């Protein structure tokens, strides 16, 4: 849902004739964890990472 | 790992498509951390988003 | 004797009380609440369009305002009869609505030279010193040309953010929907709400001849300089043709009698100043009659002022194709209501002077009177720490919680904490470390350590008073 | 010597109490509650039509009412909720005439009609529209078998313009369509009554339904409803024989109690009414006599109700039974409450209970004295709130609403979100001063009074008993 999110609201907000004061381009610094995990049992979780 | 999201609409959307169809946020992908900035000249305040 | 002085003052006060209560019953009718409720539901609580779900009180953008103006607004103002418009087939829309805009000018603020390249223009916050006064857009009509406050018969408003003026760029809508829609479309086409606008008012009024009772309506959305929209509303059911029925004559007679009673109280209170003791203000029962007299005189003056200037109604009735300017009467009505309510409260409080008919009431009165000084002494130490907590909450959480957004909000939130109303589900995320500490420490030190001192003082004083009056009787 | 007498009154009272409790447990079954809830879900909660989202609880216009009377009403009245209708439904209208105002001379040329609030002195009596039978001709209250209602806005008469619907959907819909084609609901109509009766032989429980939609003088619609289930069989099992025996036993007990009361009042010609236990018995016997009279009145007229399962065509006027059936519950509840309260007379012989009762007894004069001082301030605050917020908050819309809202504030059930926006000054001032003067000052006097009286009573009792 992040891609539609940036598609409909974020991109019009960052650039355009409105909301001119920006003061710098955005970033997408993401972290990896190096430890690709299989999907967890769906439903109520133990709430512990 | 960080991206720059471009500077104009066309380049921003092109970069988004390019990284989406080349398996960027498809793996383990712990977190994304989108954060940019803002400035407000009427009052003289900033905001870290 | 002494029985002919405490009983005459009782009978001359019960008549005053019944006259005041008759007037109070006369003011607040039961046909008023539903009128306002239906109007409010019609205008605020309907979606702007069949697709969206944003009603007036949930506007979030300037583009939603244009959906409201040509939308749920015109859908409520103009109704087809089963030409004039009857809003519920009962309430007559008299005159034509007016829409007015307040705007500032580019360059009212200064952008720093370091980043002057990326910022092109800036608009300051609203202030009369920095208010635009020049024509803009297609300079054809009166919606694009500044008009002074004296030429609009306007006045300030004291909105949520600022205190707006009464002058601006106004446009009078039409009597029929097929023309008002065209006017609003023309306004939207040539951009009329640009980035420089600061407020926008909509005003109109209705009659509802079934019960003789006007109702003035004002709708305000204000766009702060930091973005967003803040809507507001006001519905006031006036009454300007009062002398119609017999009950109106009875109420007029009651007002005349009330004026005579106030004159009598003035003379019978000034008789006990120079003819008798002077500077006898350490009583609290003569410092309260002056308050009642002053408030009653102010209420009489306000009523005379607000009923002696009714020329707006006759002026509108002479030519019934213009905007009826009833926004001034709806202000004095509010002020009169507030003053009358406070005066009634104090008159009712004054009843405590005349309940000492036996020992079991004199004991309670003495207990209340003897512990007033101690309670006042402790209340200062209580409220100093109370205000310290309030200011701490205001400085820490006062940016991201809303409940502590201003000092008054902090005070009321703390009172509601004492009541046990609000819970700390939202304080914690505002500050992880000082979220729970503030809540738990405030509850601990203001719910059963400093809140029990009032109970201790009152219980101890009551026990002491009862013991003393019992020992006084033990020598007969 | 008095111990045997105390045991005699104790055993008689215990027999009376157990008989009363079994009789009241016998008159509260679990079918009535579920039946009322299902009936309400069938007639109210269902939407008017599959293309609309407004049910009966959310009427907002006359056209919505006309849609409802052709939609959910007919759907749930002749169902595919397994109940069966008896008789025929009736729909009634109350309206005023085209003048009440001395409309102001200033704008008399712009407005031509008045229809003021409903009042019996301002009710229309002329025929209107296509004069045809009952729907367009005035029918007096006496000839219409009706009575007052006491709705939400005002109190409505029993007269009006009525029409009796039919037993099958196919022509009841035609009748409603005919009433809609002509303008049967003008600007002058002030209320509209719809009512009927159902049986539901599956569970033996009659039900009487009233649906009132009233149009105030300022436009809009205020709906209201009333569902009251009934049971008029009283013979299904020998358990009802036990209930009949219990009722006869209760009648004998009340006869014995009034005999004892008249004896005890002939012993004490006067001054007998200053004990609170010689006065409570009078209330018990009076309320019991009233309850027995109401019960016999309500069980005498049952023969009318039974002879309506024969599929006839007439309106069954059951509004009278559904009113006494409620008054009987209201009287029986208070009787049970006071009988339970009267138990304190007997367990007050234990020394600790005697001390607690003495503490209540010797501080009742101070508590009542301070209650006047409390309630003067309470009423002053309530009237101030009524005058300030009385048109915008819906919790202070009327005086008793202000009273109950303040009582709820005492418990800590305030919202304060709409009090402040109603009035930004005198809104917070009222709230803060009320909270301060009630929680910090006034509510502690009760505690002080009770604590001091208890302590001195205990000291006196111990000192007096120590002389032995
Ligand atoms: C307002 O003035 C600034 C210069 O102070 C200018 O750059 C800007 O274009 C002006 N705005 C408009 C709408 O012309
Ligand atoms: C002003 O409004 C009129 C309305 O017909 C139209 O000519 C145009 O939109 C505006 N400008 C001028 C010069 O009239
Ligand atoms: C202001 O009031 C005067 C009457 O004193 C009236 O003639 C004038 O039209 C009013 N102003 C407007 C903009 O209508
Ligand atoms: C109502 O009465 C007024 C005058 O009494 C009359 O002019 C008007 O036509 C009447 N309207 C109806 C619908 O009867
Ligand atoms: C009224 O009654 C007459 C005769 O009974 C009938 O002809 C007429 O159709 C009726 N009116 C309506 C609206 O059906
Ligand atoms: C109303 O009047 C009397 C009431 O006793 C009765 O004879 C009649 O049947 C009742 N019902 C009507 C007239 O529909």
């Amino acid at each position: 849902e992040l891609w539609p999110w940036m598609a409909h609201v974020l991109l019009p907000y960052v650039h355009g004739n409105q909301s001119s004061p920006e003061l710098g381009p955005p970033r997408l610094r993401q972290v990896r964890l190096q430890e690709a995990l299989y999907p967890d049992p769906p439903g109520p979780r133990v709430h512990t990472c | 790992y960080v991206q720059e999201l471009g500077l104009s609409l066309e380049e921003s959307r092109d970069r988004l498509r390019f990284l989406q169809l080349h398996n960027w946020l498809d793996n383990r992908s712990r977190a994304v951390f989108l954060e940019l900035t803002r400035y407000s000249p009427a009052v003289g305040l900033h905001a870290a988003v | 004797k002494y029985l002919k002085s405490v009983l005459r003052e009782l009978v001359t006060y019960l008549l005053f009380l019944i006259v005041l209560c008759i007037l109070t019953y006369g003011m607040m009718s039961s046909n008023v609440y539903y009128y306002t409720r239906m109007m409010s539901q019609l205008f605020l609580d309907t979606p702007v369009s069949k697709t969206e779900k944003t009603n007036f009180k949930t506007l979030s953008s300037m583009e939603d305002f244009w959906k409201f103006t040509e939308g749920s607004l015109l859908d409520g103002l103009y109704w087809k009869m089963q030409n004039r418009s009857f809003i519920f087939y009962e309430n007559l829309l008299l005159g034509v609505p007016r829409i007015r805009q307040l705007r500032v000018r580019n360059g009212s603020c200064s952008i720093p030279q370091d980043l002057r390249d990326e910022i092109k223009e800036c608009y300051d916050v609203y202030s009369v010193s920095s208010e635009d006064r020049a024509p803009f857009g297609p300079r054809n009509g009166t919606a694009w040309i500044y008009t002074s406050e004296k030429d609009l018969n306007g006045s300030s408003h004291w909105g949520i953010i600022a205190t707006y003026s009464g002058a601006g760029y106004y446009l009078d809508l039409s009597r029929t929907r097929e023309e008002t829609a065209a006017q609003v479309a023309s306004l939207k086409k040539n951009v009329w709400l640009d980035r420089g606008t600061r407020a926008t008012f909509i005003d109109f009024s209705v009659y509802n001849a079934n019960i003789n009772l006007f109702c003035v309506v004002r709708l305000l959305v204000e766009f702060p300089a930091t973005g967003g929209v803040i809507p507001s509303w006001q519905f006031q059911p006036l009454k300007l043709i009062r002398y119609v029925t017999t009950f109106d004559f009875f109420l007029a007679a009651c007002e005349i009698i009330f004026c005579f009673f106030i004159f009598y109280y003035v003379v019978e209170e000034i008789l006990e100043i120079r003819i008798h003791k002077l500077h006898y203000f350490r009583s609290f029962w003569n410092c309260l009659d002056v308050v009642i007299v002053v408030l009653s005189v102010v209420a009489i003056g306000i009523n005379i002022y607000r009923t002696s200037n009714v020329e707006v109604l006759l002026q509108f009735l002479e030519d019934q194709n213009t905007f009826p300017n009833f926004e001034h009467l709806a202000y004095w009505q509010i002020q009169f209501n507030n003053i009358a309510a406070v005066t009634v409260f104090f008159v009712w409080i004054k009843l405590f002077k005349f309940i000492n008919f036996n020992r079991t009431m004199s004991q309670l009165s003495t207990t209340m009177s003897r512990c007033a000084k101690d309670l006042f002494g402790f209340a200062i130490m209580f409220f100093i720490i109370f205000l310290a907590y309030a200011q701490l909450a205001y400085l820490v959480f006062g940016t991201q919680v809303d409940d502590f957004s201003t000092f008054q909000e902090c005070i009321f939130t703390q009172f509601r904490i004492i009541l046990g109303d609000i819970n700390f589900a939202e304080i914690e995320e505002a500050n992880r470390v000082l979220g729970p500490i503030y809540f738990t420490t405030f509850v601990f030190f203001m719910f059963f350590i400093l809140l029990n001192m009032f109970l201790a003082i009152i219980n101890d004083t009551y026990s002491e008073v009862k013991s003393d009056l019992a020992q006084q009787k033990a020598e007969m």
